[PDB]
RNA sequence: CGAAUUGCAAUGUCAUUUUGCGUGGGGAUAAAUCAUUUGUAUACGACUUAGA
RNA sequence: GCCCUGAAAAUGGAUGGCGCUCAAGCGUGUUACCUAUACUCUACCGUCAGGGUUGAUAUGAUGCCCUGACGAGUAGGCAGGCGUGGAGGUCAGUGACGAAGCCUAGACCGUAAGGUCGGGUCGAACGGCCUCUAGUGCAGAUCUUGGUGGUAGUAGCAAAUA
RNA sequence: AGAACUGGCGAUGCGGGAUGAACCGAACGUAGAGUUAAGGUGCCGGAAUACACGCUCAUCAGACACCACAAAAGGUGUUAG
RNA sequence: GAAAUUGUUGAAAGGGAAGGGCAUUUGAUCAGACA
């Protein structure tokens, strides 16, 4: 018997994969993993989080 | 530890007695209160009879052949006491009771037997000396009991042929003091004397 | 010659409880001169069996065994618990087991 | 609430289960209480 | 198998025999030195009803 | 309780225009040293300008009784808040210790008055020297020479529930 | 079919989980449904009343799927689904569907009894 | 004189009523209900009566 | 301070009951003891979070592994799933040596929705997996239709001379 | 009848108060062991007919706060002052 | 050829309800047999 000061199971607001099912993106997230695991730079976790983003937040440049 | 128990139940205050029994014979001892109708019950007679009239003024209504039962009998009362500190409408109290048998005075099978006290229930322990009590035969006669003047007859019938009994059994036993005391400087009793016997 | 008994008689007297609750997981029982926590302590690991009949004789015999042990005291009088393979039926209260000196510590 | 105009009961309580009787001869049940001293005598008689 | 195959079920040799007479010879020596002895291990143990083992001792 | 005597010192705390103030003595019975300072700052700030945030306790020191196996005649003066007024009392005790003496009168007190711990103030304990200013009869009929009496009503205790013998009481 | 790497299967609740006045009413079946009412008490989880699932009753992962001889059950129906138990033998056991012919299930026992594996139902349909 | 090998513990059974069957030893030879009838009774049952 | 009087209301009755009087009452104090889904420890389920692992083995990362914490819930929101009728593919699927359906205080699996098996009955079509689609899941609505009961062998079948 | 602050019920079960929507304790995954809360330990009822100082005898005593009712005025009835 | 409802047989229980939850005895039944 707890008093809560945070509310308790609170998913985190981010995407930890796509929503969609294309498999070469699906692939290049295979990719990113592993680097971003395996390698000190930010630059591979930056690409990997932005790999996930809707069509309006991964607009055209 | 006994198998069954025989209660003398005079100069024993009720309740007191009665919670005793109600958990012995739960626990499963077969006991058998006598000699009931010399209980005895705290507070003044008039004091007792007027909580047995309010008790006789509860009676069903629209029946009273349904209600309150009013059992004027001393062993009827205990019984009731007791059956007040029993679960008796649940097959564990209904065989509780079943161990249970009381009497007004001592009957053939339990003159001949041998009677016990309940220590914490006794008047002369528990009362302070000059504290008025009451006699439950005497209660039941003033609420329609007609067999005080019964048991009494056959009290003292039973007393008389206990007393001869006692007269007896004391010149055997100073007889059987008498030839045991004769072996008592033995050395087969000096060397049981070194083990406390 | 008359006597050829190695136990000590108790009672089972009811389950552990709450008032209104029980468990019957756990059992009450009453050993004979036992008056104390202390002295009752003697009887703990001690083996329990609760003896009965039944009609269907199963390995030779009518009478049947449920057994157990005492685990802890029970508050100022000498009253233990005690837990069983298979609980027991509750129509025993008010009857009477055996408590054995088989784990012993003499 | 109560009755306007008091009156007695009809019937007596004490006459009651104003059933049939479980024999025809009725019984006695009370007899007089004995002298031990008068001579022997019966105490009742039934008839027709 | 439970009808007495006789496969080394009932039967005591004669061996242990003389290792038993060598002991209790040799021990019934040193009881027989104390009397009531010989008496007590013959008798058996029972509890009577005055009995309270957290009480009594051994 | 099971009470016990305390001697508590305080002092209002020190300033540059008082930096040797006056230390102030109570004599007190308690559990406890806990309570025994709760109530110095009870009866201290009664009576003086002083806190304990604006004060401190310099020395708690128990007090054992010098004859603790010496029986004496203590006099007691009380004061005790009944439901409607304040009110004084006087009353003798004749236990062997100071400590015992205050722990059956908290006691009969609330027998007789119903009067809580929270309510009375003890305001001085004397031992009386000499059999001639006792004026309480209940301590007068202890201090008769050739002093005996009986106890004619003996109960004996019962380990066991069943006995197979009326009891005596003949002492 | 020995199959003894397995550790004391346990399974809390064992009984059924019957539905409220399943008992009452001939209507009502026994198949679970919650009682949405306001005014219940299985709801709100009296004292003396029935219990309900939660996934605290959920059995441990290594003991799911289980039957007491160590093995999880796996349907055929006929030779090719049994020869993808070949390796897994200490595992798996063949239970046979109700809809195969007795003439077939001869075929599936005598192919099982070469190849090690064991089967569930294999007195059905025999005579 | 023997009690061992129930192999390091597993109630290691004698209690106590009821009931059936057979052996052999004697002992005893009936009422109730229905149906009929009566009316001191009665909604029907029941009650009270009589009948070889 | 206690007790009594004051203090009277209507079925028979309520310190919860029995019952209790150096209390089993009142005031106060000292230990011992009982036990809640609470607290501590452990196991298990699930969720949340953090981290390790594409060495590369079953290429799969849908996962596997370690660590810690947490779990109430109406209206209501979201997620993951069970089930039904039909459709597209697929198991070269089951089947007259007996499909489906029905009965089964007979068994197994799952927290559960539900699935699976044996037996009996029966007689011709029916399923598993990936997906599509919907007239898709009932205890109720003085619900609709159909059928059936307790009431109950009961009320009662008695006007009109026979 | 109408407001303020907090808490709770509603939406909430669990131990206790016999019983109770709100009081006391304490908030819930499935189970085991242990310890406690509030309340209680004559028997019903698991747990001391435990210890200690006192008061009370009531011809409707008294007995777990909310709670299920009680005043003014009197008593040499008693206790202490 | 379901169910409501009903008859026969069999098992079991039953002092002014029945049903249900936790725990176990007794009876029946199933189990796997580690064979």
């Amino acid at each position: 018997g707890i008093d809560h000061t945070s509310k308790q199971h609170k998913r985190s607001g981010h995407r930890t994969a796509p929503k969609s099912d294309n498999v070469y993106l699906k692939l290049l997230v295979k990719l990113y993993t592993f680097l971003a695991r395996r390698t000190d730079a930010p630059f591979n976790k930056v690409v990997l989080k932005a790999l996930f983003l809707s069509k309006i937040n991964r607009p055209p440049v | 530890s006994q198998p069954v128990v025989v209660i003398d139940a005079k100069d024993h205050l009720l309740g007191r007695l009665a919670s005793t029994i109600a958990k012995q014979v739960l626990n499963g001892q077969k006991i058998v209160v006598v000699r009931a109708e010399a209980l005895n019950i705290s507070g003044e007679f008039f004091r007792n009879k007027l909580k047995y009239h309010d008790f006789l003024r509860k009676a069903t209504a629209f029946n009273k052949t349904r209600g309150p039962f009013h059992f004027r009998a001393p062993s009827r009362i205990l019984y009731k006491a007791i059956r007040g500190m029993v679960s008796h409408k649940t097959a564990r109290g209904k065989a509780a009771l079943e161990r249970l048998k009381i009497f007004e005075g001592i009957p053939p099978p339990y003159d001949k037997k041998k009677r016990v006290v309940v220590p914490q229930a006794l008047r002369v322990l528990r009362l302070k000396p000059g504290r008025k009590y009451t006699t439950l035969g005497k209660l039941s006669t003033s609420v329609g009991w007609k067999y005080e003047d019964v048991v009494a007859k056959l009290e003292d019938k039973r007393k008389v042929r206990s007393a001869e009994y006692y007269a007896k059994k004391r010149a055997f036993t100073k007889k059987v003091s008498s030839a045991s005391a004769a072996a008592s400087e033995s050395d087969v009793a000096k060397q049981l004397a070194s083990f406390g016997y | 010659a008359e006597s050829h008994r190695l136990y000590v008689k108790g009672k089972h007297l009811s389950y552990q409880r709450s008032k209104r609750v029980n468990n019957p997981n756990v059992s009450l029982i009453k050993i004979e001169g036992v008056a104390t926590p202390q002295d009752a302590q003697f009887y703990l690991g001690k083996r329990i069996a609760y003896v009965y009949r039944a009609s269907k004789e199963v390995r030779g015999s009518k009478i049947r065994v449920m057994w157990g042990k005492v685990t802890r005291t029970h508050g100022n009088s000498g009253v233990v618990r005690a837990t069983f393979r298979n609980n027991l039926p509750a129509k025993t209260f008010g009857a009477s087991v055996r408590i054995f000196l088989y784990p012993s510590n003499i | 609430s109560h009755r306007k105009y008091e009156a007695p009961r009809h019937g007596h309580l004490g006459f009651l289960p104003r059933k049939r009787a479980a024999s025809i001869r009725a019984r006695v049940k009370a007899f007089p209480k004995d002298d031990r001293s008068k001579p022997v005598a019966l105490t009742s008689f039934l008839g027709y | 198998a439970n009808l007495f195959p006789e496969q080394q079920n009932k039967e005591i040799k004669a061996e242990r025999v003389e290792d038993q007479k060598v002991v209790d010879k040799a021990l019934i020596a040193e009881i027989k030195k104390t009397p009531l002895l010989k008496q007590y291990l013959s008798a058996s143990f029972s509890l009577k009803n005055g009995d309270k083992p957290h009480m009594l001792k051994f | 309780a099971h009470f016990k005597e305390y001697q508590v010192i305080g002092r209002r705390l020190p300033t540059e225009s008082v930096p040797e103030p006056k230390l102030f003595r109570m004599r007190i019975f308690a559990s406890n040293e806990v309570i025994a300072k709760s109530r110095y700052w009870y009866f201290l700030q009664k009576l003086h300008k002083v806190k304990k945030a604006s004060g401190e306790i310099v020395s708690i020191n128990q007090i054992n009784e010098a004859h603790p196996t010496k029986v004496k005649n203590f006099g007691v003066w009380v004061r005790y808040d009944s439901r409607s007024g304040t009110h004084n009392m006087y009353k003798e005790i004749r236990d062997v210790s100071r400590v015992a003496a205050v722990e059956t009168l908290y006691q009969d007190m609330a027998a007789r008055h119903r009067a809580r711990f929270r309510s009375i103030h003890i305001l001085k304990v004397a031992e009386i020297e000499k059999t001639a200013d006792v004026k309480r009869q209940y301590v007068k009929q202890f201090l008769t020479k050739d002093l005996k009496f009986p106890l004619p009503h003996r109960v004996q205790k019962s380990t066991k529930t069943f006995s197979y013998k009326r009891p005596s009481t003949f002492y | 079919m020995a199959s003894l790497p397995h550790p004391k299967i346990v399974k809390k609740h064992t009984k059924k989980f019957k539905r409220h006045h399943s008992d009452r009413y001939h209507r009502v079946a026994e198949n679970w449904r919650k009682q949405k009412g306001i005014d219940s008490v299985v709801r709100r989880r009296f004292r003396g009343n029935i219990s309900q699932p939660k996934i605290g009753y959920g059995s441990n992962k290594k003991t799911k799927f289980l039957s007491p001889s160590g093995h999880k059950t796996f349907l055929v129906a006929n030779v090719k689904d049994l020869e993808t138990l070949t390796m897994h033998t200490k595992t798996y056991a063949a239970e046979i569907a109700h809809n195969i012919s007795a003439k077939n299930r001869v075929v599936i026992l005598a192919r099982a009894k070469a190849l090690g594996i064991k089967v569930t139902n294999p007195k059905g349909r025999l005579a």
